[PDB]
This record gives C-alpha cells, structure tokens and sequence, in this order.
C-alpha cells in the first residue's frame, strides 16, 4: 500500500537492588514511537518504427 | 522511583487500526420510464 508506518523505542527500563530480605521493590516504563516510509515513480519511455522491430 | 506508570499513549504507536464496511453502500431505483412505458423493438 502506498504508505508504511513502523513502531521503534523510545525510552528504555532499567532496575534496582533490594536491601535484605525486605525492601521496597521499584517501578519503570517503556515507551514507544513511530516512523513513516513514502512511495514514490520513477518511469521512462522509449519509441521505435514498427518495421525495425521486425 | 515508584510513579513509574506506563500510559496509553507511551504505548498507542503498537495499537494497529481496524476498519469494516458493512455500512457501505446504498439502494437504486430503476429508471420510471423503462418501468413504466411500453417497450417497442428498434432496428
């Protein structure tokens, strides 16, 4: 079709040590984006005598 | 770090679209004249 679009990352998650047996466990997100790919011609014509191609 | 909350639009770019179409087209009516008048043969 004449359009595409793709997802990709854009922010990444990371994480934590724990303090003994019992600590608070932490949070984080993963985020994402989009890019685009456009279509576009490229053509050429060409004419010849219809005998020569005979 | 506890407020880390991932949101719809951190993830919306992997939503895909759909799209139906059983609402699509519509009704015609034939033609009053053909409907209505004799037909004759033509040559």
């Amino acid at each position: 079709r004449n359009q595409v679009r793709f997802p990709v990352l854009s922010a990444l998650p990371v994480a934590y040590w724990v303090n003994g047996d019992t600590g608070l466990k932490q949070t984080t997100e993963i985020n994402w984006t989009n890019k685009y790919l456009n279509i576009e011609e490229i053509a050429t014509i060409v004419p010849v005598p219809d005998n020569v191609l005979a | 770090p506890y407020n880390n909350l991932t949101s719809r639009t951190d993830a919306q770019a992997l939503i895909p679209e759909e799209v139906s179409k059983e609402m699509l087209g519509k009704a015609t009516e034939q033609s009053a004249v053909l409907q209505q008048f004799r037909r004759i043969p033509v040559g």
